[PDB]
């Protein structure tokens, strides 16, 4: 009945005008995920470059505030706890850790330390794909995937095992996953475009849909307000498209293609990479970055509001199922001279926000580079 | 206000390009770009991932 | 926002156990053991559809019979093997130690004189914690078998798991009785599963389930739950 | 005042119980799909369907509910009575096993749901003559000696399933 | 006779998606040399400019 | 109708045996087909970022 979508959503109204706030590049290759603590207090981002570096977000008026190193293999999933208290880590080296964050008063230098750990053999797991941190008081499972379909809810209150689920690798590999804020189900998305229901309570798969034109679920959410839908983010036409999963009916979709909505047809490569959801004040925000580089932050209440956010007025200004088409305009004096290019120049992979007295985007891209904006 | 700007700009721009982290001072203004602009930072005009390390953002804080 | 209970030594009265209902099919032998002997077409399993069974109820402790054997009433059976009897045991709640066991088989005629079991299923009348069964049971019957009481019983009727059913079977009771929280949209989806499980298992096994129940003792509106204690336990050594 | 969705003025919540194998589940199929299966699945904790009807020039939904009839996934008390708007108890006309139980399914829906709750004895399986077993005296005696309303019917063939569950909209609405 | 074509064709699809494989690491490596040219380029236009 | 029914028994045994290890052996191929589908595609992702 009562749980939150968020700790601290967006302000009343919020409009993130794309005004670049820290321009960081303390990764020496891409960036992998941004998560942020639920306090906001700090985020962190892990990069291939095997580091992951944890930020104040306080401090976005710029440094990686504390940074970790010492597992190897690409780090390319992160997750705060419910609270800065810990943050779970994980390799392709199948590696899962459990960094333990001390917050020091300003004369004495913080730091981190391992404090949990665990290992998956390469032959019988796989890496982690990703994960996902959820409280029940009497547990505080963290639930990861692995390329073997392993889905493996770790309680950190011990090292027991909470569940664990099997998915089914004929749909592909499980390149995301999200999980009910109510915690009683949980959905599967996979490299071939399949969309598995798990209810948590009974364990069993109940249901599965597939994307008609069998591509990669590139990220997944549950949807901030429709309890049976889920956001699944999708390769190609940089199409996000909910699907209720009660019928699997994809009935609400953004698109942003050359090729026209919804066709199968030669679809663009590019992708939504990070897609950040919030309820706001019931009118459902959905801010989408990818491998077009360009975020759009759409309306769904109002859709002709959408917008490009990492980018000026100096760049090209744009089946019964509600989708959202965007198309292009078809469109020297030196009027003041041109300003640097503020946006990303690389694929964004992944889109976060935080919201210590303001709204703030956080960005990153293949790079390693991380922007934070307001 | 605008020469805390165009100096931590400055450091900034220096520590983008590499530059010698020990030599590096917040207030000498005009030789901080001296470091930049001559030969003597081999790194110059590189890109790439610079990380303003501690050690010269407690001189600036 | 309370547990009421009482003491196994205190509830000085005899222990009352439902006999539900049998589901399941009950495997028939092939005609090569019925020319085998041929008395085997006289028994119940040949003659009718229901064979009108009946279910012992011994209470076993430490692998001894605590009492003699209380047993259902007849009843006609036509299409469905239904007990509605609340046999009364023949031992009380503070005669029965921590490892008290029911030991129900289930009978059938072999011709004139002569019983054969259909399965049996034991079930500790003491729960994980030392409480008495608080309710509805499906206990597994092991067919052809008669009930054991020995400790370990070789014939339990419950399982600490291990199968698909034994699993569902429990969240689904507790799904009915609201401890689980109701999701209407993944019910309806949920329990399409476990049917499906369920319909699986009913055919490529044929295992079958005695239901029982235990009487809520009840008190001005409240329910007391049975728990394992002695008279003297109440008082830690005064070891000097 | 309430909201109220354009589409719908009544959403009444019914729910089927009774034994296995009463037709239930037939009934439910039947009216809220016109479809009818000899293949039995013996149903597991809930399942519910929504059918859009009119009486009386109100459009009435209703949620019909299927319980599991089976002594393995059925308990003591029972919390899909509560909030039912009415209660439909199944019997099979062909086993008087299970008219004899409608007295032990009753006295759960004294215990469980709504204090007044409207309640409906249904009589599946009448096309059976050759094999009915209760005669219909039998269970009108019965029904009108509680003041249930009665109807007996066949999923198999139609017979009376939409005026069963129709009489009990209605009855719902008479009470509301 | 419907899972021997499988295994095999399944099989098939490892070859296939293996070498696939090789040649996109073999390409990123290449395309990282030039990828460092054009830095180098840029770097050595930078200064001098 | 014994022998038969034995023999048969049999050969149905041992066809389903053949049909459960080619089970295992697609369900390996799946196994690592993922892997190599990991794989390849972050070097999709490292051609499009290079
Ligand atoms: N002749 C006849 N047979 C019926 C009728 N309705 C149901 N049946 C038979 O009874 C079987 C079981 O019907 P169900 O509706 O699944 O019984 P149920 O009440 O749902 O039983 P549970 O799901 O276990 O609670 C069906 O498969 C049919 O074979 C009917 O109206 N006439």
């Amino acid at each position: 009945e009562n749980a939150e979508w968020e700790s601290k959503p967006p302000p009343p109204g919020w409009r993130p005008k794309g005004l670049l706030v820290a321009h960081l590049h303390e990764h020496k290759s891409a960036v992998n995920r941004i998560r942020v603590s639920d306090e906001h207090s700090l985020f962190a981002t892990c990069s291939n470059d095997g580091t992951v570096k944890i930020w104040n977000s306080q401090k976005m008026e710029t440094r990686s505030i504390l940074t970790y190193s010492r597992i190897g293999g690409r780090v390319k999933t992160l997750t705060f706890c419910q609270g800065s208290h810990y943050l779970a880590i994980a390799s392709d080296n199948g590696a899962v850790q459990l960094l333990g964050i001390e917050a020091s008063k300003l004369p004495k230098s913080p730091k981190i330390h391992p404090l949990q750990s665990r290992i998956l053999d390469q032959k019988e797991d796989g890496c982690v794909v990703d994960m996902h941190h959820f409280n029940s008081g009497a547990q505080s499972v963290l639930a990861y995937a692995t390329v073997n379909g392993s889905l493996v809810g770790w309680d950190l209150r011990s090292s027991s095992n909470a569940w664990t689920l099997k998915h089914d690798l004929k749909s592909g590999l499980i390149t995301s996953f999200a999980v009910d804020i109510h915690q009683c189900w949980l959905c599967i998305g996979t490299s071939s475009g399949t969309m598995a229901c798990w209810d948590m309570r009974f364990q069993l798969p109940i249901s599965s849909h597939c994307h008609p034109s069998r591509a990669r679920i590139r990220r997944l959410s549950m949807h901030p307000l429709y309890q049976s839908w889920v956001i699944a983010a999708v390769q190609g036409n940089n199409e996000v498209s909910m699907w209720d999963m009660e019928t699997g009916d994809r009935r609400f979709t953004l698109w942003a293609s050359s090729a026209p909505p919804l066709s199968e047809l030669q679809p663009s490569p590019h992708s939504v990479h990070g897609i950040y959801c919030s309820p706001a004040d019931g009118n459902p925000i959905l801010l989408t970055a990818g491998s077009d580089m360009k975020i759009r932050f759409w309306d769904l209440a109002y859709p002709e509001r959408s917008y490009v956010v990492a980018g000026s007025t100096s760049s090209p200004s744009v089946e019964g199922t509600e989708v959202v088409q965007e198309i292009q305009n078809k469109q020297t004096p030196r009027r003041g001279p041109e300003s640097l290019p503020v946006g990303h120049h690389d694929i964004i992979t992944d889109v976060a926000t935080f919201q210590t007295t303001q709204g703030f985007i956080v960005t990153a891209s293949r790079d390693g580079i991380v922007k934070v904006w307001k | 206000r605008a020469v805390k700007k165009l100096n931590a700009n400055i450091l900034y721009l220096c520590f983008s390009q590499h530059v010698n982290l020990d030599q590096l001072q917040p207030l000498h203004t005009l030789r901080n770009l001296m470091y930049l602009v001559s030969p003597s930072s081999e790194h110059l005009g590189r890109s790439g991932p610079f990380e303003v390390r501690a050690d010269l953002e407690e001189s600036m804080e | 926002e309370k547990f009421h209970y009482i003491y196994s030594c205190d509830l000085d009265i005899n222990v009352q156990l439902k006999i539900g209902s049998l589901e399941g099919k009950r495997e028939q032998k092939s005609y090569k053991a019925v020319l085998e002997d041929p008395m085997l077409k006289f028994s119940g399993l040949y003659q009718e559809t229901c064979s009108d069974l009946y279910v012992t109820c011994q209470v076993f402790a430490e692998g001894k019979p605590l009492a003699l054997p209380v047993r259902t009433s007849y009843k006609a059976f036509s299409t469905r093997w239904n007990w509605n009897e609340w046999l009364k045991l023949p031992v009380k709640y503070p005669d029965l130690p921590r490892n008290a066991q029911v030991a129900l088989t289930i009978w059938d005629v072999y011709g004139p004189g002569k019983a054969v079991p259909v399965g049996g299923t034991t079930v500790s009348l003491f729960g994980k914690y030392g409480m008495f069964r608080q309710g509805m049971h499906d206990l597994k019957v092991w067919p052809n078998v008669e009930a054991d009481g020995s400790e370990p019983t070789k014939t339990p009727g419950r399982t600490s798991s291990e199968d698909q059913m034994s699993r569902l079977a429990k969240l689904t009771k507790a799904h009915r009785q609201g401890h689980m929280v109701k999701v209407d949209w993944l019910d309806r989806l949920t329990f399409r599963e476990i049917e499906m499980i369920n319909e699986s298992e009913k055919r490529s096994s044929n295992f079958m389930y005695l239901m029982v129940e235990f009487r809520c003792v009840k008190c001005d509106d409240k329910e007391y739950g049975i728990v394992y204690y002695e008279k003297d336990g109440d008082e830690s050594s005064p070891i000097l | 005042m309430s909201s109220m969705n354009p589409e719908y003025d009544y959403l009444f919540k019914l729910l089927l119980i009774g034994d296995s194998g009463v037709g239930k589940s037939c009934l439910l199929l039947r009216f809220a799909d016109d479809t009818y299966t000899e293949s039995y699945i013996s149903t597991i904790g809930v399942d519910f369907k929504i059918r859009t009807i009119e009486l009386d020039g109100k459009t009435i939904k209703l949620q019909i509910w299927d319980t599991a009839g089976l002594e393995r996934f059925r308990t003591i008390t029972s919390s899909y009575y509560r909030g039912a708007h009415g209660i439909i108890v199944v019997y099979d006309v062909t086993d008087q096993e299970s008219f004899n139980n409608v007295k032990q399914w009753l006295q759960e829906i004294d215990r469980y749901a709504s204090e007044n709750v409207n309640k409906l004895l249904v009589g599946n399986k009448c096309d059976l003559t050759t094999k009915k077993v209760v005669d219909y005296t039998t269970a009108k005696e019965f029904a009108d000696s509680l003041g249930i309303p009665f109807l007996e019917t066949s999923a198999k063939n139609a017979t009376n399933v939409e005026q069963s569950f129709m009489t009990m909209a209605a009855e719902i609405k008479k009470r509301m | 006779q419907k899972l021997y074509s499988r295994a095999q064709r399944h099989q098939e699809k490892k070859e296939k998606i293996q070498r696939h494989n090789r040649k996109l690491g073999d390409l990123v490596e290449k395309k990282t040399i030039d990828l460092r040219s054009h830095y180098e380029r840029l770097a050595n236009l930078r200064r001098s400019h | 109708v014994e022998k038969n029914r034995k023999i048969v028994a049999e050969n149905l045994e041992k066809v389903q045996a053949e049909a459960e290890r080619l089970d295992q052996e697609e369900a390996q191929y799946q196994r690592e087909y993922s892997e190599f589908k990991r794989q390849q595609l972050e070097l999709d992702d490292e051609l499009k970022s290079v």
